[PDB]
């Protein structure tokens, strides 16, 4: 499976933001979505994940009530929409599928990633 | 489709065996049978809050290694089981998994595999995770629909490659009706109307998104099948054929059955009716719904149990008749749902916690369910493939708990070991897999061969009352009947009170001997010899003549000079044409008229052997070296099983069902002058122990004389085999003494008035016969079976076929002695029972071809 994010960009603090993750896959099979996120130099941080049918969503603390997961299974995308941005919010930020669906939050549990997308909140 | 099943409510059936690669297989579910309910990260279901709150397990959770020897015990090719939700999710959402869970169910897995046994998984057996419960209102919230598939998606994933047969919910009608409607299972609301058909709904889309999940995603690759177990009871008429009422037993099904199935398995809505009463609460389909909800089972999985018919309150009745009858409930479902592949998902009764491992009332449950399955796909051709024994081993039993059993497998639960053992209904489960059906063990090969060209062909006749030779019109419609048949013997029985009025011989009715002459010389006429009974009691006649019957009958000794006095007449009177004697058919089933006490039935009995004594020494004295012919009596001689053949205790009431049936007379006239041991240490025994207050006579040295050697030959009238039961009886009578109950067993062909047709138990008697008593001739006298039929006697024709093989089977295998074979009977009387060969009008019958084609051939070669 191949994951490519969008939705990025530049945004004035308490502004909003949503990216999306769209997947393509030579076997379409359900899957985890999830998103991280990366400042330079400091290690990848874990924002959220949505169970295949949306039951389970799993939240970081330090963004639950501000973002929400979410998914469009018939178009194969996850979405991540941003509200009331920080500048702490400011990084790199991956979409990544897990094909177990079992919402874990940890990096080395999800099998596939994408090429990151950078958000910035001056 | 929907009312088709309303039709139900308005030859020989020779099947013993399934179709082959029909799928036997056991089953349980989670709550019942895994205890730990903590241990390892499992987290609590509303049913460990329900039991903590409303109301020592199987433990199979640590004892895996225990059902896995049960189930090769048993030799299933399928082991059904359900997933603990909480065990595996603790919270439901599907967060972390517990490891320890997974690693169980996986173990389990591949036990099996290794095993070849397939696996059947249930995903939800009612054990929802409290956290669902309380979060969320549990079904009642249909977010519990993407909860529910992304648990099932999970386990697609992680067990899917090893199992190809899914459930998705067990009995979801118990669930909302139960759960929401009576109170009685988790989580405990009553009355709810609301949310029992809002939780039904919910139930129902959790179900057709978890179809479509693994349609699309999971059955390409693993190619299995996922279904959801419905069940439902059976209901008849509370008046026999009333439409109004017929129309009500619809609505009855209807209102389990029809709420899950028809959205299921049939249009994709709810029942019409039930959209019009209950158009209150009862949420919508969209149309788009509909076409994703219809088509959403592989195949029909149905529950057939005590869960659907107990506690009373469980269905609608409408005021109609609960029934367990199987094969009528497959048929509507065949008629509703449009013929579908069916499994029986589950199927059982239950017994009181008391019974342990002899549970005997299981073993004819499941031969009354298993008979009505075989009868379901042979005759009304439905496509039953499976069928699962409910259930392995004794578990928790929802709101009974431990007051009853449901197990194949006995487990003590106040052991630490909770070792699973074998109950009857295991062991006999096992032998219908071995054989595929009903057990064909005591069955063997047809034989060829043939019987000596001098035996014995004879058909039976019971007393004829008297009315040149032709000039009694009876005769003549005997010799028409007798010349029809190629019988070389006619076995025919006199009337005491008509030969004898006053029972003396200065009054001697000779018209009466003339008439019986007559029946003797004129069969004579067309080659056949005559078999003469002198007496021959029923319980609509007696036949003592009237003098003899106020002097107290059989209780008083006179009784049997005055026998011996009438035997000598007929010797006297009939013997130069008269070769073969019977003294007194049955004596040993005239029980029936001296049932006062056991003390009558066994003093009446003694006058009578002595009776017999009498007239056969009066015969070997008096009339045998100038007649040179042969006395006997004729015994009364079914054939006796145990009930439950893995209770020994019905092994010992077989054998001492034998003991009181045949060699209470036997024993005295064949071998020893006394009454068998057996039969008087055990009436003693019960009176030792104040329990009968029967004694069995002793016998002096003096009557033991007279009554042993006194047979010429054996004769036994042979009709069926009984199944029997060990069972203390109270009373001093004499079916009381013997302490033996009889069952019935549905699995063998059996006739209008319940008579077992089992051709082997002829040969077993044979056996015993020679046995106990040494290499005597053998009559048997008579033998037969009703058959409702009037011209085509296909019952008959088959018991005939049969018994004679197995009796030429004991002449040319066993070398028995058997000299000859008396059909049962010439002519049936017009309210009576059809063993006749002819009919009340004198009409004849098929068998009698049959039977004339027999004896040309002399048997079978
Ligand atoms: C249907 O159900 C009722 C039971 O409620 C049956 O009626 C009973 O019949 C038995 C004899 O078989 C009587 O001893 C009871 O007194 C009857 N009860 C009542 C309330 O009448 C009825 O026979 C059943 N079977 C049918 C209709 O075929
Ligand atoms: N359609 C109803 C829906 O409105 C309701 O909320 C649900 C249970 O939550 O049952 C179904
Ligand atoms: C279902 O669950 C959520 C709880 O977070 C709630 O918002 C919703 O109203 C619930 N619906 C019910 C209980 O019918
Ligand atoms: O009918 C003739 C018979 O009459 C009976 O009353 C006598 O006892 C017999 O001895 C005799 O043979
Ligand atoms: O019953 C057969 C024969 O028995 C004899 O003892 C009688 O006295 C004969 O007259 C008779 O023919």
């Amino acid at each position: 499976v191949q994951l490519v994010e969008s939705g990025g960009g530049l945004v004035q603090a308490g502004g909003s933001l949503r990216l999306s993750c769209a997947a393509s896959q030579r076997t379409f099979s359900p899957y985890v979505g999830g998103w991280f996120r990366q400042a330079p130099g400091k290690e990848r941080e874990f924002v959220a994940a949505i169970s295949w049918s949306g039951g389970t969503k799993l939240y970081a603390d330090s963004v639950k009530g501000r973002f929400t997961i979410s998914r469009d299974n018939a178009k194969n995308t996850v979405y991540l929409q941003m509200n009331t941005l920080k500048r702490e919010d400011t990084a790199v930020y991956y979409c990544a599928a897990r094909r177990i669906n079992e919402v874990l939050t940890t990096a080395p549990d999800y099998d596939f990633w994408g090429q990151g997308t950078q958000v910035t909140v001056s | 489709f929907s009312g088709d099943g309303r039709a139900i409510w308005s030859q020989l059936f020779l099947y013993d065996t399934f179709p082959k690669n029909f799928f036997w297989g056991i089953g349980t579910g989670a709550l019942q049978v895994e205890g730990s309910w903590k241990k390892d990260g499992k987290g609590p279901s509303i049913w460990d809050h329900f039991i903590h709150t409303h109301l020592g397990s199987s433990d199979s959770y640590i004892f895996l290694e225990k059902d896995l020897s049960a189930l090769d015990f048993i030799g299933v090719s399928f082991y059904q089981f359900s997933i603990s939700w909480p065990r595996l999710f603790p919270d439901g959402i599907v967060t972390v998994a517990n490891a320890k869970g997974l690693q169980y169910y996986s173990t389990l897995l591949d036990a099996l595999v290794l095993r070849n046994i397939e696996p059947i998984v249930t995903l939800y057996h009612w054990d929802l995770p409290l956290a669902l419960q309380e979060k969320y209102g549990g079904w009642k919230n249909d977010t519990i629909i993407d909860i529910f598939n992304d648990y099932a998606t999970y386990c697609f994933q992680m067990f899917g490659d090893r199992v190809k047969y899914w459930i998705t919910i067990h009995n979801p009608y118990l669930v909302a009706w139960h759960g929401y409607g009576t109170g009685m299972h988790a989580p405990g609301e009553k009355g709810n109307l609301a949310a029992v058909y809002t939780v039904g709904h919910n139930l129902i889309k959790a179900h057709s998104k978890v179809w479509h999940n693994y349609n699309t995603h999971f059955r390409p690759h693993q190619k299995g099948w996922l279904s959801i177990t419905l069940g439902s009871h059976w209901i008849e008429p509370q008046r026999s054929e009333n439409t109004m009422d017929i129309f009500k037993c619809q609505q009855s099904m209807v209102s389990v059955l029809g709420w899950f199935a028809n959205p299921i398995h049939g249009d994709g809505d709810y029942p019409e009716g039930m959209r019009k009463k209950l158009f209150s609460v009862l949420p919508i389909f969209s149309e788009a719904e509909k076409h994703e909800m219809r088509g959403t089972a592989d195949f029909f999985a149905f529950s057939f149990g005590p869960n659907n018919f107990k506690p009373l309150n469980t269905m609608a009745k409408m005021g109609q008749n609960v029934s367990l009858n199987l094969r009528e409930a497959l048929n509507w479902i065949k008629l509703e749902y449009n013929n579908p592949r069916i499994l029986i998902a589950e199927n059982g009764w239950f017994t009181d916690s008391r019974v342990k491992t002899e549970d005997t009332t299981a073993i004819y449950m499941m031969k009354n369910f298993l008979s009505q399955v075989l009868q379901a796909i042979r005759l009304d051709e439905i496509r039953v493939f499976g069928y699962t024994a409910w259930s392995l081993l004794d578990g928790f039993e929802w709101q009974d708990a431990y007051t009853i059993r449901r197990g194949l497998f006995y487990v003590d639960f106040n052991s630490k070991q909770k070792e699973r053992k074998p109950k009857s209904s295991a062991h006999y489960y096992k032998q219908i897999i071995r054989e595929n059906g009903f057990s064909l063990k005591e069955s063997t090969p047809d034989v060829q061969g043939q019987f000596p060209c001098d035996f014995s062909w004879g058909v039976t006749e019971s007393v004829l009352k008297p009315e040149q030779c032709t000039d009694f019109v009876n005769i003549k419609k005997q010799l028409e009947m007798l010349a029809r048949m190629k019988v070389t013997h006619y076995r025919f029985a006199l009337d005491w009170a008509s030969v004898l009025p006053t029972g003396q011989l200065s009054a001697v009715n000779r018209q009466a001997l003339r008439y019986y002459r007559c029946v003797v010389s004129e069969g004579l006429k067309l080659g056949i010899s005559a078999m003469v009974t002198l007496y021959y009691p029923t319980h609509a006649h007696l036949g003592l003549p009237e003098p003899l019957l106020h002097a107290d009958g059989w209780l008083n000794p006179s009784t049997a000079e005055a026998f011996q006095a009438y035997a000598g007449l007929c010797f006297q009177e009939l013997g130069d044409l008269v070769k073969l004697w019977i003294t007194i058919n049955e004596p040993n089933r005239l029980s029936d008229i001296y049932n006062r006490s056991g003390n009558d039935t066994y003093g009446a009995a003694h006058n009578l052997l002595v009776a017999h004594a009498l007239a056969w020494r009066l015969y070997d004295r008096q009339f045998r070296p100038s007649q040179r012919g042969a006395v006997s009596l004729s015994l009364h001689a079914d054939w006796a099983e145990p009930a439950n053949p893995y209770a020994d205790s019905h092994w010992r009431a077989a054998e001492r069902f034998l003991q009181f049936e045949i060699a209470w007379f036997a024993e005295p006239l064949f071998k020893t002058g006394d009454y068998p041991a057996a039969m008087r240490e055990y009436i003693a025994s019960k009176h030792r122990r104040g329990l009968s207050s029967s004694a069995l006579p002793r016998l002096t040295e003096a009557e033991r004389r007279l009554l042993k050697g006194t047979v010429d030959f054996c004769a036994l009238n042979h009709f069926t085999t009984r199944f029997v039961m060990h069972e203390q009886l109270a009373g001093s009578r004499y079916d009381s003494d013997r302490d033996i109950q009889f069952l019935q067993d549905i699995t063998r062909l059996s006739s209008p008035t319940r008579l077992a047709v089992i051709p082997w138990g002829v040969r077993k008697l044979l056996r015993w016969v020679r046995r106990n008593y040494g290499d005597m001739d053998i009559y048997i006298t008579a033998s037969g079976i009703d058959d409702q039929a009037l011209e085509d006697d296909r019952l008959r024709k088959y018991y005939l076929g049969k018994y004679l093989q197995e009796v030429l089977k004991a002449y040319l295998i066993d070398k028995v002695r058997i000299k000859g074979y008396y059909a049962f009977k010439l002519a049936e009387e017009k309210s009576k029972p059809r063993f006749g060969f002819f009919t009340s009008d004198f009409k004849a019958k098929s068998s009698i071809q049959f039977y004339n084609k027999v004896i040309s051939s002399r048997g079978f070669p």
